């Protein structure tokens, strides 16, 4: 603002050099905590995916994902976190949003932000660049959403199977295993796989650095733990690429672990805790992913206790939270970024927060303190956000 | 030669133009610019002027010019004062509170002291006989001290007089000069001469300064009169740039329990935490002086913020 149009001109009195800097300090703190701790919710989940997409694409936001037009989309049923529970990684790619749409019927609220978004407008026409995938089978997104996006007039890719393991070999295909590393869930882990999507769908160059314009994501597999070994389609696609387990033993068993290792050539990492909770937090804790004391940003969403279904809300938020800090934007015909990327991690929590989930953010929390912190949706009790804000010194 | 910026309030106005007439009545300043929305609009140049009543006037266009403009400022709108002063006593014109002051320490000065009695020095009068004196003679018991004005110019001076012969003999019969050491038992008109004060010649102006070396020497039972001597030298030509916004203008006492906590201050408008940081930063180093974000003034620390928005 200019002066001649700041609202009011505060003077600051004090005798001695301490008591003067103890105020700055307080200022600082409650100025940062009241600005930039957000909640980005709406009335239900199909509208909490479309308030993050009008908020962080195509938008003037002071954080956003994306100023200028998005290309790609990817649409997830809202009922149906086992087909698109890979679909994350891509959405981050792709430079899309991940939106959510009801399996019979496209929303209209979802018909409207998908124009708006990708920049569809009567005076102008849908180019051969305009793609909306679909994750998921027909009982995921039934064949009425598909053709009424056809009618539309732009293209439609169906990534599905004939069940959640083949769906998610399809889109993790499509994400394409470029930096010879891939993460691997149990049928059973759907907290498990949320816990990582953050982290998965970072973009990196092939020298493991933060990179949004040319890096690429990290495809995640889900396999049946249940079994003695790993099928042909799976062991095919993982070829000699570094493997990350996210889940237990009773997840995915060491069984598995050791059909991976000889398959790949290349002994398994896993990363688990005892429960849900246990397990998001021992993710923030492992240094490959959020170094210690280097965290700014932080997400809270809820982790399904109640209802699975309601992972949904961290599914849509995942790709934001992995390109948070910097914008996606161009300068003529040159795709270029602006600020620094600053990824975040998704902490799960509906009721009550976990003992380890408080030294997971006071550990990859930096000595300066949390800049910014989202609420995802509605739902979650203040008691943990008012935990997680003294965590973060806010 | 200093160039400042200041940043002023509307409801304040009257206040900071009432600054500049006192300062070009000083004739100290040399030209006012004056500019509406950082446009320049009138200029007013003091070069010729050398008499308190041709800058009086002038002086009152400064208000008149400004006047329903500053009343009736928007939000959104500025005003801009840029003042060219010179500082320095040769080349301004002492107030009369900066006189009053200099009369009042002037009155006050000691101008002989009270001595052992082991030496020439000042003796009191006791039943008869001289004794170690009581307490130092001042200034204020010879002379007295005058503000007028000039018939020349109109500038405020100072002048000084000898005291009455009345209540300059009432000192003469209790205080007095000893030539020689005093063994008390002394008869007081036989062992003490009573002091002479000189006649005053000189008036401090302009271009004069008090002399506190000359100024009441003591040669034996002589006293010297006020002296003045060429004053000290200032600098020509600084900018003095005073905006004027249509800004609520708050004060917070930090070392007091009524006061704005942070908190409540935070909620209310919004603050740039890259001058807040520059402000802390600043406050970690030495005593937190040196740097343009703190300052002192009038013996406490004074820092100025300017919210973005509420």
């Amino acid at each position: 603002t200019d002066i001649e149009n700041v609202p009011a001109k505060i003077v600051l009195k004090a005798d001695k050099q301490k008591d003067m800097k103890d105020y700055i300090d307080d200022l600082r703190t409650y100025n940062n905590s009241y600005s930039n701790v957000v909640t980005v919710a709406g009335e239900d989940r199909i509208e909490t995916a479309i308030e993050l997409s009008y908020k962080y694409y195509n938008s003037d936001d002071d954080n956003a994902v994306t100023d200028i037009a998005a290309d790609n989309v990817v649409l997830v049923g809202s009922q149906a976190i086992v087909d698109g529970l890979v679909a994350s990684p891509l959405a981050s790619e792709k430079h899309a949003p991940l939106l959510l749409t009801s399996k019979d019927k496209l929303d209209s609220s979802v018909k409207s932000e998908i124009k708006r978004v990708m920049d569809l407008k009567t005076t102008s026409g849908i180019n051969t660049s305009k793609k909306v995938y679909l994750a998921g089978g027909v009982n995921s997104i039934s064949k009425d959403v598909e053709n009424e996006l056809k009618d539309m007039g732009v293209k439609v890719v169906r990534l599905a199977g004939d069940d959640r393991y083949e769906t998610s070999l399809a889109i993790a295909d499509e994400v394409g295993l470029d930096n010879d590393k891939a993460f691997v869930v149990g049928g059973t882990g759907l907290a498990d796989a949320m816990s990582i999507a953050p982290v998965a769908s970072q973009l990196k160059d092939s020298n493991g650095n933060m990179d949004v314009v040319d890096g690429d994501a990290t495809p995640i597999v889900v396999v049946d733990g249940k079994a003695k070994d790993i099928n042909a389609a799976t062991e095919d696609f993982l070829d000699n690429a570094q493997v990350d387990i996210i889940g237990g033993e009773n997840s995915v068993s060491k069984d598995i672990e050791e059909a991976i290792d000889d398959a790949t050539g290349k002994e398994p990492n896993r990363t688990s805790g005892d429960d849900r909770q246990d397990t998001n937090a021992e993710v923030m804790k492992e240094t490959d992913y959020f170094e210690k004391a280097s965290v700014e940003n932080y997400f809270v969403a809820k982790d399904g206790s109640t209802k699975e279904d309601q992972l949904v809300d961290a599914l849509a938020a995942a790709p934001v939270a992995a390109n948070f800090g910097a914008t996606y934007t161009k300068n003529g015909s040159t795709y270029t970024k602006s600020g620094n990327v600053s990824p975040a991690p998704i902490v799960l929590a509906t009721d009550t927060l976990s003992g380890d989930q408080n030294v997971g953010v006071s550990k990859s929390v930096s000595d300066d303190g949390g800049k910014n912190l989202v609420q995802v949706g509605k739902g979650i009790a203040s008691s943990v956000i008012s935990k997680m804000k003294d965590l973060l010194d806010m | 030669p200093v160039t400042e910026n200041y940043v002023t309030v509307q409801k304040d106005w009257k206040n900071t133009v009432k600054k500049i007439q006192e300062a070009i009545k000083l004739k100290s300043v040399t030209s006012v610019e004056v500019s509406y929305n950082d446009k320049s609009v009138s200029t007013i140049d003091l070069s010729g002027k050398t008499k308190v009543s041709e800058l009086e006037a002038e002086a009152e266009n400064l208000y008149n010019l400004v006047d329903s403009k500053l009343s009736n400022l928007d939000d959104g709108d500025s005003v801009t004062f840029k003042v060219t002063y010179n500082t320095g006593f040769n080349k301004r014109f002492y107030s009369k509170s900066e006189l009053e002051k200099i009369k009042t320490q002037l009155e006050k000065k000691v101008v002989v002291a009270k001595g052992d009695g082991k030496a020439a020095g000042l003796a009191m009068n006791e039943n008869g006989k001289a004794v170690v004196a009581d307490r130092d003679l001042v200034a204020s018991d010879f002379y007295n001290f005058i503000i007028s004005t000039d018939t020349s110019t109109g500038e405020y001076i100072l002048k000084s007089e000898k005291k009455g012969a009345a209540s300059l003999d009432a000192l003469n019969e209790k205080y007095g000069y000893a030539a020689l050491a005093i063994d008390g038992t002394g008869d007081f008109g036989t062992v003490t001469e009573s002091y002479v004060p000189a006649a005053p010649t000189d008036i401090l102006k302009s271009t004069k300064q008090i002399d506190e070396t000359a100024s009441f020497e003591n040669t034996g039972k002589d006293i010297a009169a006020m002296t003045v001597k060429a004053a000290d030298p200032g600098e020509d030509g600084n900018i003095a740039n005073i905006k004027v916004i249509n800004a609520k203008e708050t004060t917070i006492d930090v070392d007091s329990k009524s006061s704005t906590s942070a908190e409540d201050l935070a909620k209310k408008y919004v603050f740039d935490d890259k001058d807040l940081k520059a402000v802390y930063d600043q406050l970690n180093e030495g005593d937190g002086t040196t740097g343009k974000y703190v300052e002192k003034v009038d013996g406490r620390y004074q820092v100025v913020l300017y919210p973005e928005g509420k």
